[PDB]
């Protein structure tokens, strides 16, 4: 029973952290573009 | 049979969390450099 | 699981290790497996439990065997052991929305403070 | 001919037998007539449908037959080996779902960030 | 709509001989049942599943068959086999009976 | 002879017709008597070598046994693409972090 | 376990806020 | 075991409405179905249709459609057959039978009702 | 007596037979002579090894004995009870290993940061 | 292995407490 | 390197007596086999596993023994038993043979 | 069952190289091993060595080491033993035998080859 809940929580955390990593990559691209604009 | 892939999933989740921490640090440093310019 | 029904295709058992196995009741030694009418290969005698992979990979489809004289009846296999599953509880949705709003607000503050 | 149509949302497996039109079809689970006249509201049969509510992986998983009334179960076109782990609202994240979630997330994030950037640039 | 045609419509023979009855089907059915009905009464189950006997039928009744034509043999006729026999199948969608064979005892 | 190692539920039992002397490996626990000296759970991976005599016909014929249980208590199915991508993206992230700290320090 | 994620999220927020305050005080 | 009771001789007119019954007792009526057979004097048997006493699933053929309506009742565990728009060839004998799933046959029947129609 | 040395690397089990140098060895699994008969592609007898490929817990498990050529297997009073679960790409990982790897990752990251900081402060 | 949770949590907690001590000592000094 | 010497080398007696040949080993062997060879012919399997007889050997031969000493008894000697018998063991590494005893009729 | 054929009288010189053969047929030659025995006129038997026809595992003793080499061939299912650096005491008879694992003995032999060496 605990294995099912562990797998469910692990999959949810995996997907959520993938989304957060995508958002952070988009923010990093915008920031580095704004930085290279001034150079 | 059950605890075989759950362990790999936990390992990759920890890897993604460490990767996210490093990415947060990188974005903070870049923004701090941009404000000091 | 049909006697005289020309089925001749039965699943051996469930995983017990993490993988499913098939079984054809053809009296011949070699058997010609078939999936939607396409040949997959013969089978040796050291093992009469031709597999389809792991049960976590969700094996599904029509499977039949041609042992000696004529192609048997198919066997629609359906496997979904909730491999990629996320629980849609109130706590999960609440945490997802909370993390999304927090990340958006932090990124917005970041892109607002860099004006200049 | 036409394969079965298994539909699982949560703790309810709805099997569908598209073949045998214009007849009363009956189901059979491991040489046992299910969904017929039994005092059990979990298993139901209506218009070539088999609604198994509160699906169990141990006792309610095996071979399922669908044969019209008056015919022997060994005369069906094929069988169905159903092995599924069900939940209460366990979703299924396939490729299209994660793809669309990712694309809408990145588009919303980019749009909101660009909006905030333009607003902060135009306010000063 | 598998029409069941019984060719031996009118049968007359002496008691003690081996008489057989054929029921031909337009398509291959899975089984065949045989019902017996006398003059002025209701029919009754005589042979079901093409190989089994009912309760009260003597043991000399023996029919079998497969494919599209089924047979019913009599291992010795008595003063009771004078009746009408109907072949029936529900392997297809509708229920179908036979044309009926009239078996009478000669003398 | 072959020492019969009886495997009951979630456990492993070393069974001999006499005293069982431990040699090496898992020390084991004595449940009731030396006839059924227990080792623990099969998931704990019981590994060890033990000796014991035989019976009336195996008085001189003695034998030893060595058990080895490689049960996957905590095993990790490594993927040929998951760990590789994780390592690649971690190296990319640490290189980007180094570049950022250099641009922040030296510029 | 969502407790780990809640704790690391509040730790991320706390660390970001405190580093911002430290860069403000230093500069 | 299963004994089915049927009514006697019922009198009607060409074009009227008749409603005959089959009376079942001695078994779980809701678990087995009921088929209806027609026999004209001088011909064999013809299947009319069947009904499931569980939910009322009806089945007929193309010859008896729009002619016979089958109903079932659990307060008496009985079946009813209603006919209308009668003619000469409708005067026949109607039997009701129970179907056995494990035997794939009509194991028990009824004595039948004699329908006589005339002007 | 020196015990056996089971080596499980993937879906292959390697069994070594000590205390028998020079003369060739012969394996026997549940009173069934197996080894270098060249009848199966999975089972293979090396100079002192026994490679069981595609191991099974129920079909290819149980008692194992090793004896030199010319010695009766009933004389050998040393048997091995191999009851092992095997799986593809199954590594034996615990909490200590991942703790050590994350600690060394943090250490290498800090070292690289300190090195690049010392290199950027001077130049 | 559900104990990686506390491992990363402790890493972040050590980082946060080091930063807290540093910021507080810098603000209270000078 | 277990040396299998046969102390009763020379044998000569009349047909019908009790012949008992012994084979001694330096170490404890698991079993012992006996081969028979006549003058000018090839040896052949006579007794294997120290208790079983081959196909064609009469039933009056009987080999036994254990530990380091094995023996072969001829329960009634005939006129054709005049041959040379060798004891062999392979429990150790080498396939050591016996010194061989000579049996002749009188 | 097993019949093994050996060559006749082979002539050599002191110090030359001889290569005798054992010809096996009538059974699964790759599944059973082949042992070689030497018998000098006036002495007993001496084991030379054996070879496995599966992969070629050879075994000899210290007295016959560096003197005789054993090879096996599956194209003819035969064995070959080559000797070199001969002397007086080498002139003897050489037999080949099949080993039975279930019987732990040399069940079948060969007629042997008489090796005569002289100056
Ligand atoms: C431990 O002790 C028990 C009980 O003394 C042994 O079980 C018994 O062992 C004897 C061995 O002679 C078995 O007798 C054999 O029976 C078979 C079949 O009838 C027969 O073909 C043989 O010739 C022999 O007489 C006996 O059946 C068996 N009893 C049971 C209930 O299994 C056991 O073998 C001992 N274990 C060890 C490792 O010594
Ligand atoms: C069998 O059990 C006995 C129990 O002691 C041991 O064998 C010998 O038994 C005699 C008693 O008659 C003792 O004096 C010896 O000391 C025992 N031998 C040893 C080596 O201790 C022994 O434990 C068992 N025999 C074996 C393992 O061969
Ligand atoms: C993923 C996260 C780290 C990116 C979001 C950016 C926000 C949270 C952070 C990143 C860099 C930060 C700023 C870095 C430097 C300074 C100068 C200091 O005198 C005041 C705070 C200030 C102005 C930071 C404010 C926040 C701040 C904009
Ligand atoms: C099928 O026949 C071939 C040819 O004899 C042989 O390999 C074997 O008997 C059967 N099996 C396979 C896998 O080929």
């Amino acid at each position: 029973n605990d294995t099912l809940l562990l797998q469910l929580t692990n999959t949810s955390a995996y997907y959520m952290y993938l989304l957060l990593l995508l958002k952070s990559v988009v923010y990093f691209a915008i920031i580095t573009c704004c930085l290279l604009r001034r150079t | 049979v059950h605890t075989e892939k759950v362990n790999m999933m936990s390992l990759t989740v920890l890897g993604l969390r460490m990767l996210f921490a490093k990415t947060v640090a990188v974005n903070f440093l870049l923004t701090a450099k941009l404000f000091f310019l | 699981q049909s006697i005289k029904g020309n089925h001749l295709v039965k699943v051996y058992d469930y995983q017990e290790d993490g993988s499913v196995l098939l079984t054809c009741d053809a009296e011949a030694k070699n058997i010609t497996w078939f999936k939607d009418g396409k040949m997959i290969g013969f089978l040796t005698e050291d093992k009469k439990k031709w597999n389809l992979g792991s049960n976590a990979k969700d094996p599904r489809g029509m499977y039949q065997c041609k042992g000696s004289q004529n192609k048997s009846k198919p066997l629609q296999v359906y496997y979904r052991m909730c491999q990629n599953c996320i629980e849609l509880n109130a706590a999960t949705i609440s945490g997802f929305l909370f993390a999304e709003i927090v990340s958006i607000f932090v990124l917005a503050v970041g892109v607002y403070f860099i004006a200049g | 001919q036409t394969p079965y149509k298994v539909s699982i949302s949560g703790t309810t497996v709805i099997l569908t037998c598209p073949q045998y039109p214009g007849s009363e079809i009956l189901w059979q689970h491991n040489d046992k007539n299910i969904g017929g006249d039994e005092d059990d509201k979990n298993i139901g049969s209506d218009e070539d449908h088999l609604s198994l509510k509160e699906f169990s992986e141990l006792e309610q998983s095996g071979y399922y037959v669908c044969y019209p009334r008056g015919s022997k179960p060994e005369d069906a076109n094929f069988y169905l080996y159903l092995r599924a782990r069900v939940c209460e609202n366990c979703m299924e994240m396939d490729v299209m779902s994660v793809a669309t979630i990712v694309i809408v997330d990145i588009c919303i994030t980019g749009g909101l960030l660009l909006l905030v950037y333009y607003w902060s640039k135009n306010r000063k | 709509q598998i029409v069941l045609t019984q060719s031996p419509a009118i049968m007359s023979a002496s008691p003690g001989e081996k008489v057989t009855m054929t029921c031909s089907a337009s398509s291959s059915v899975s089984y065949m049942n045989w019902y017996q009905q006398k003059s002025g009464t209701s029919p009754k189950r005589w042979i079901y599943d093409t190989s089994k006997l009912a309760s009260g039928v003597p043991a000399h009744f023996r029919g079998s068959g497969s494919g599209t034509s089924y047979s019913l043999t009599i291992s010795g006729m008595e003063a009771e086999d004078a009746a009408t026999y109907y072949c029936q199948q529900w392997s297809s969608n509708p229920f179908t009976f036979g044309s009926g064979t009239k078996l009478e005892i000669k003398r | 002879f072959k020492i019969p190692i009886e495997e009951l539920e979630d456990r492993v039992f070393v069974n001999c017709n006499t005293s069982i002397t431990w040699v090496e490996g898992t020390v084991g626990t004595l449940l009731s008597d030396i006839t059924r000296l227990d080792l623990g759970k099969r998931i704990l991976d019981p590994r060890g070598i033990y000796r014991c005599n035989g019976t009336d016909i195996y008085k001189d014929k003695e034998s030893t046994v060595q058990v080895h249980y490689r049960m996957c208590q905590s095993c990790v199915e490594l993927d040929p693409a998951t760990v590789a991508g994780i390592i690649v993206t971690d190296v990319i992230a640490t290189l980007l972090l180094a570049l950022g700290v250099f641009c922040f320090a030296g510029h | 376990p969502k407790l780990c994620y809640l704790l690391d999220g509040i730790l991320f927020i706390y660390g970001v806020i405190l580093t911002a305050l430290f860069l403000r005080v230093k500069f | 075991q299963v004994q089915l009771q049927q009514s006697g001789a019922e009198l009607a007119r060409p074009g009227a409405s008749v409603k005959m019954s089959c009376k079942a007792s001695g078994y779980t009526f809701t678990r087995y179905t009921m088929h209806w057979v027609k026999q004209r004097p001088g011909q064999g048997l013809e299947w009319i249709g069947y009904i499931n006493p569980s939910r009322g699933y009806t089945n007929y053929n193309q010859k008896f459609k729009d002619k016979a309506t089958l109903t079932t009742d659990k307060s008496s565990s009985t079946a009813y057959m209603q006919l209308s728009s009668l003619t000469s060839e409708d005067s026949a004998v109607y039997y009701c039978a129970r179907y056995y799933d494990d035997h794939y046959c009509l194991d028990y029947w009824g004595q039948g009702t004699t329908l006589t129609v005339s002007s």
